């Protein structure tokens, strides 16, 4: 029955580390008497792991135990305060500690870090660890104040070599009572036990459990190379994320940006590389982000020639919008690593940015509120979920494989769908971030981050990242954006960027399909029905019509006219028209796969009860002049319906006629740039063509389901 | 309902049925819907009189007998788990469960027509667990059981550390584990088993096509933890074998499963409305097989009559000196004489009674052996177990030293070997033989005419040792040149079989352990009994010992024993 | 794949009886 006061937290950290505060908050969470010895004292030891060193905390200590150098009734627990958390009740801790009725617990390790010719002088021990480790202990105040007032050496001395040298006498541990947890009991070392740890949920709250010995440890003390690991584990363990309550430390400590005064300045960057499609969309969606522009800094760094028109015809509009703006054209001859380095160096040297805020040429940001929610977050590092069209290929990585290479977590595929919701603790982030600048100014000074190495400049900057102790976190909360696909964009046409229905559908569909389209096939109106069994829904926009009449005029080859043809199996046309078929563009699939989606449900919605895979082997571009060819004879089609679309606009440009119904007396006189005519052609529909009188007019024609 | 899918599973029948019947639930309560299809054998027929028989017992049978085809085109073999099999067995497998739904039963028990759930309670046991999905753990000669405790990313088998403190009893209790297969129940009454299907995967299931890994994968989306109870010993499965294995091979598994059931417990009884098989018992090829066991021991004398007859084995059943009952008249008049000098290398005794009678016994068989010029002949003690597939593996064996030729006079079968050092030198040409190197243990081994002969002309009776100190001195092995100076023929070619066939059905230290050899009086006086030291009898088993560097690698060996699926 | 993960989740209710 020991009550909880008796117990009091001491811990050695001369900075105020981000880990630091994850212990600190681990410990309030079970309301923990944590006193910090060592605050703001400079670090007169070294390297922290690397060969040797924690020979401060031993002399902080030994200062500090002169207080309480006679308090029997006290008892004391000295833990590391960088890696470490916390994850038990007091009261099961004392309750462990009296179980084993020791004088000095001691966490057990399983390798000979200091030294290993002492191994054989350890006793025995069945199952668990045999060694000590210097990683904490749990003890009486005048058993601690024997064992370490023995301390006289250099501040720079290693550490748990002395205490393996003071427990290794047989005499000595008999007398203070020395112990070690061989079964993991209390302190569990993620090192050399990665495998022997599972994670066990509960309703409210998180614990560990290690299924070798079947017991749940109370403090974990990740040392060694096992940062990520236990980096990893700090996502849950205690109040990280329960299923019965969402998200723990994930939505407090917020800016929300008060004050009204002028919002902190920001330095925008841009680095268009690897030759990105749906640039012109991309360069107009930089001006729509909900952000002040005389607070937004561009920076414009290009590295394609062939992408330079469309920089260059877009640069007058960002250089009226933004306070400040700059451009790196290709001609300099830059490697990416570089371009990132001056661009954090010119942020760096300048200490009027406060947050230096990437965002590389593929992402497309759907959602207008980034800047403003990712600024409120204020963390340190920060970046946006962005996630492929239906797939699994994110913006992050889960594990780093020994290779520091991209392996694969279990909650991956959790968080690439939206499973759980929060900020995360995370390995790798790219694409976009959101740095803090004084981590700019006083944590990151030197300047080669990017380049130095063979390694990729990401990776090279999230391994300097990691090294010196700064956290990656990472939001999916809200949607941010999609990733685009660039692993094949071939650039040998006039718009290149047609031939990317494959690859990216959603934007193709919202650049190029009609904005009425969708609105029409869910049943609000819009279509029409002119005459019976005819109707007018719109199809295309401005950009399909101008753009694919550019491709075929640059193609010019306009054969067709004869009665005869080459084209047709056949070989005997009933009647021959000017046209240019998909076939010899190329663009014949593309054609095909359009039909496919965008037509289809729109037909089967207008006729029930009919089915369809929209099949179509003949396809082309009509052109009517009032000098090469008339309108066509009355005439019907070899097709179960045909899709008649316009392609140029009436009036502006030409002057004619629609199709002639004969057996309705029906007559269309005004076609419509962007929308389309569907009709059977076979039995029931005698259509005839209007004559063209000034002007030129283009018509898309194609027969479906012959 | 109990259900049960069999394919060629005529061998194993008719003891799995008969433990269903022994059951302990009220048969009205229950029900059947057993199946079975592509069957090779007759395995429809006797499941159809079984079912006939019983039918008036159950509440309800439902019976869907496919007779034809015998095998899928596009499997090799009847191994062979083709893609199409699998999803005909998924197929089933929604089949039952559909048919579990629309009667309302409560649970299904999906019972694999190889796993023998020769616990009767197994049942109730499991319906006291309350849980949605719970497996009773089945016990197998091996590490293999009906359960994973862990899987890595793409459903295989993962070590986990788990595994062994729960395979071995050593933590009771019910544990989540990320699989359960073979036999499991599921309990329907729950809402959350409404959502569990077999046959459509889950539509986000992306994971290896197979039947068990499929249904984990539902479980885990249903959010149903399935739990693996091990808080009793439930029962046994037989081991899957490789895929080229025969439907003999298979036969022989499930009957080395029903002889390791008879190791521990009483025979398990085939039901009396399924008729049995008639055996045809043979010598595998040895001119003799003899069986030497104590008058007043029956118990292991019936357990290896069944045994031996289990295996289609012929015995001469041979008795044995009593030398316990021997007085030192009879013992004169035999001639025997104690080796002078004589101590025992453990305690300091110069002999037993038993030792005596023992030795005396197999001096016996020698004597008869050579009397009757028999050139191979098989020597058992009573307390053996067989390795999987024991008669066909020796006949195999004996056969190739033959074929092969060999001057061999004392090839060890089964022993505990004491020198534990270097790899003894494998003999040329002869698969599976090393030379025999120094052991104890000499519970059974073959020999020749001609070794017999060595061994008579030694003139063994006047300088008596236990057969396990005379035998290394007649091979020159024996570690004390004194013993080897006090004989002067040693030119037995001793030779041992690297994958021992046999074991003690008990260990020094185990439970039910008795030794007629060692718990003896010494040869002289009656008032020196010597009793067993639980302290001093030390080679309990030279197995422990053994997990060393003694390598053993370049023995050819034979291509069976060969066993395990993806869980060992 | 560090540190398997253990969710569980509470037990679903009996279902109605039949009629
Ligand atoms: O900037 C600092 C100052 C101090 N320490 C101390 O270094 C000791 C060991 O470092 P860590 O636990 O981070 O490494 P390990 O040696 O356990 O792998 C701990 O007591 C910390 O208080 C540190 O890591 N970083
Ligand atoms: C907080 O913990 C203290 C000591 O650790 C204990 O005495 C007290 O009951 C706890 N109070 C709350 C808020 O639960
Ligand atoms: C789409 O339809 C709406 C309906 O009100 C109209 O306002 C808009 O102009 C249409 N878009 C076009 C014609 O591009
Ligand atoms: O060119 C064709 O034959 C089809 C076009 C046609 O007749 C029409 O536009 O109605
Ligand atoms: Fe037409
Ligand atoms: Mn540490």
């Amino acid at each position: 029955p020991v009550n909880p006061e008796k117990l009091l937290v001491i811990t050695v950290a001369t900075a105020e580390t981000e880990g630091y505060l994850r212990f600190l908050r681990s410990a309030e969470f079970f309301n923990y008497t944590v006193r910090t010895l060592g605050l703001g004292e400079e670090w007169r030891g070294g390297d922290v792991a690397r060969t040797v060193g924690g020979g401060q905390k031993v002399r902080w200590l030994k200062k500090e135990m002169e207080k309480y150098a006679d308090r029997e009734d006290m008892i004391i627990m000295f833990v590391d305060s960088y890696d470490v958390i916390l994850a038990g009740s007091p009261t099961e801790l004392l309750k462990k500690f009296v179980q084993s009725g020791s004088r000095l617990l001691f966490s057990a390790e399983s390798f000979c870090w200091p030294e290993w010719g002492l191994a054989e002088q350890y006793p025995e021990v069945g199952t668990g660890k045999r060694f000590l480790n210097s990683g904490g202990f749990i003890g009486f105040a005048t058993t601690i104040h024997q064992i370490v007032r023995q301390w006289k050496y250099k501040d720079d001395d290693d550490d748990q070599l002395f205490y393996t040298r003071l427990y290794l006498d047989p005499g000595l541990r008999e007398k203070l009572s020395l112990n070690l947890d061989h079964k993991s009991r209390i302190f569990q070392n993620l090192n050399g036990a990665l495998d022997e740890v599972v994670l066990k949920f509960d309703r409210n709250r998180v614990r560990i459990r290690n299924v070798a010995y079947d017991t749940l440890p109370i403090v974990v003390h990740g040392n060694g190379p096992t940062k990520l690991q236990l980096n990893y584990l700090g996502n849950y363990v205690p109040n990280g994320w329960t299923p019965e309550g969402g998200c723990g430390f994930c939505n407090q400590d917020r800016r929300t940006l008060p004050g009204g005064q002028p919002p902190p300045r920001v330095f925008l960057a841009v680095f268009v590389e690897q030759p990105t499609p749906f640039l012109p969309r991309f360069l107009q969606r930089l001006l729509l982000l909900d952000y002040p522009p005389d607070r937004v800094t561009l920076f414009l760094h290009n590295n394609e020639v062939f992408h330079e028109p469309h920089i260059a015809d877009s640069w007058p509009q960002l250089q009226d919008h933004f306070s400040a703006v700059k451009l790196v054209g290709p001609e300099e001859a830059l490697s990416p690593g570089e371009a990132r380095d001056m661009a954090m160096d010119l942020c760096r040297q300048d200490p009027e940015c406060e947050f230096y805020f990437s965002l590389d040429a593929d992402a497309v940001l759907t959602n207008l509120q980034t800047l403003r929610i990712l600024i409120e977050e204020n963390r340190k590092v920060i970046a946006p979920m962005l996630s492929r069209h239906g797939k699994l290929w994110s913006n992050f990585w889960g594990a780093l494989s020994p290779d520091e290479y991209y392996a694969r977590s279990e909650d991956y595929v959790e968080l690439v769908q939206r499973k759980r919701v929060g900020v995360w603790n995370v390995p790798y982030i790219s694409q976009a971030y959101v740095i803090r600048g004084d981590t700019l100014r006083m944590e990151l000074p030197q300047r080669d981050v990017f380049s130095g190495s063979d390694t990729d400049p990401d990776m090279a900057f999230c391994k300097s990242f990691r090294d010196k102790g700064i956290f990656l976190h990472l939001s999916n909360q809200h949607e941010f954006g999609r990733l685009l696909a660039t692993s094949r964009y071939d650039t040998e046409h006039l718009h290149p960027d047609l031939w990317q229905i494959f690859d990216n559908p959603v934007d193709w569909k919202e650049q190029y399909i009609h904005e009425n389209y969708s609105r029409a096939l869910e049943g609000e109106g819009i279509v029409e029905q002119p005459c019976p069994d005819v109707y007018w829904f719109p199809l295309l926009s401005e950009q399909m019509c101008d753009e694919l009449v550019a491709e075929m005029e640059h193609y010019g080859q306009w054969s067709g006219g004869r009665h005869e043809d080459s084209r047709l199996a056949g070989g005997y046309e009933n009647v021959p028209t000017v046209d240019i078929h998909m076939k010899q563009v190329g663009y014949e699939d593309q054609w095909l796969q359009l039909l496919r989606t965008y037509v289809g449900p729109m037909t089967e919605s207008l006729f029930p009860g009919y089915h369809t895979k929209a099949r179509a082997v003949m396809n082309f571009v009509v052109r009517y002049r009032p000098d090469e060819q008339p309108s066509l004879r009355p005439h019907h089609d070899s097709s179960t319906f045909t899709l008649n679309v316009a392609l140029n606009h009436k009036g502006l440009d030409y002057e004619g006629g629609g199709c002639r119904f004969l057996r309705y007396d029906c007559v269309i006189s005004s076609p419509r740039k962007g929308w389309a005519l569907l009709h059977p052609g076979r039995l029931t529909h005698y259509h005839e063509g209007l004559p063209t009188t000034w002007g030129t007019r283009y018509i898309m024609v194609s027969f479906v389901d012959p | 309902l109990i259900a049960l899918l069999a394919r060629n599973a005529a061998h194993a029948l008719p003891t799995t049925l008969g433990a269903l019947e022994r059951l302990r639930h009220p048969r009205e309560r229950t029900a059947l819907w057993v199946a079975t299809d592509h069957n090779m054998d007759n395995t429809s027929t006797v499941l159809r009189e079984w079912l006939v028989a019983v039918k008036s017992l159950y509440h309800s049978v439902e019976w869907r007998p496919a007779e034809e085809p015998r095998s899928y085109p596009d499997e090799e073999g009847p191994k062979h788990w083709s893609d199409s099999r699998y999803e005909h067995v998924m197929k089933l497998r929604q089949a039952a469960l559909k048919s579990a739904r629309d009667m309302w039963a409560d649970y299904i028990l999906f019972v694999d027509a190889d796993n023998l759930i020769l616990n009767p309670d197994t049942l109730s046991l499991l319906i006291a667990e309350n849980k949605t999905v719970v497996a009773p753990m089945l016990d197998s000669r091996a590490a293999y059981s009906n359960f994973w405790c862990g899987m890595t990313s793409q459903g295989y088998y993962k070590r986990t550390p788990a595994y062994i403190p729960i395979r071995k009893r050593d933590r009771r209790g019910c544990f989540a584990v990320p699989m359960v297969h073979s036999t499991f129940l599921i309990d329907l009454r729950k809402a959350a088993s409404r959502n569990l299907a077999f046959y459509p995967p889950h539509p986000d299931y992306t994971w290896s096509f197979d039947d068990i890994i499929v249904f984990a994968f539902s479980c885990k989306q249903a959010e149903v933890q399935m739990y693996v109870c091990n808080k009793e010993e439930y029962g046994f499965l037989p081991v899957p074998l490789r895929a080229h294995s025969t439907l003999q091979d298979e036969a022989e598994s499930f009957m080395h499963v029903q002889l390791e059931v008879m190791v521990k417990h009483p025979p398990a009884e085939p039901s009396r409305f399924i008729s049995a098989p008639t055996k045809t018992p043979d010598k595998m090829g040895f001119d003799e097989v003899f069986m030497i066991n104590l008058r007043r021991r029956q118990d292991r004398r019936e357990r290896m009559l069944r045994a031996l007859q289990a295996q289609e084995i012929e015995c001469r059943l041979v008795e044995a000196v009593d030398g316990k009952a021997m007085n030192t008249s009879q013992v004169e008049a035999l001639g025997i004489q104690m080796l002078p000098g004589y101590r025992d290398p453990y305690h300091g005794r110069p002999l037993t009674k038993g030792e005596l009678g023992c030795f005396l016994s197999h001096y016996n068989i020698w004597k008869e052996v050579v009397d009757r010029g028999l050139q191979k002949s098989l020597v058992f003690e009573d307390d053996l177990r067989f390795e999987i597939f024991f008669k066909r593996r020796l006949m195999n064996l004996m056969r190739d030293v033959e074929r092969e030729g060999l001057d061999w006079d004392l090839i060890y079968v089964g022993r505990k070997r004491m020198q534990v050092e270097h790899p003894e030198k494998a003999v040329p040409r002869v698969r599976n033989l090393v030379e025999a190197d120094y052991s104890y243990w000499t519970l059974a081994y073959v020999i020749s005419l001609q070794g017999a002969r060595k061994l008579l002309a030694a003139e063994p009776l006047s300088k008596m040792l236990p057969v396990d100190e005379f035998l290394p001195v007649m091979f020159d092995k024996h570690p004390v040149s004194e013993y080897k100076a006090h004989f002067s023929l040693r030119n037995l070619h001793a030779f041992s079989v690297e994958p021992l066939l046999i074991y003690p059905t008990h260990y020094t230290g185990d439970d039910g352990y008795v030794s007629d050899t060692e718990t003896s009086v010494v040869w002289n006086n009656e008032h020196v009994k010597t009793d067993w030291d639980r302290a001093k009898s030390q080679k309990m088993r030279e197995q422990q010992a053994l997990s060393r560097e003694a390598k053993n690698s370049d023995v050819l060996q034979s291509p069976l024993d060969s066993a395990a699926r993806d869980e060992l | 794949a560090y540190f398997p993960e253990e969710r569980w989740s509470p037990e679903s209710p009996l279902q109605a009886p039949r009629v």
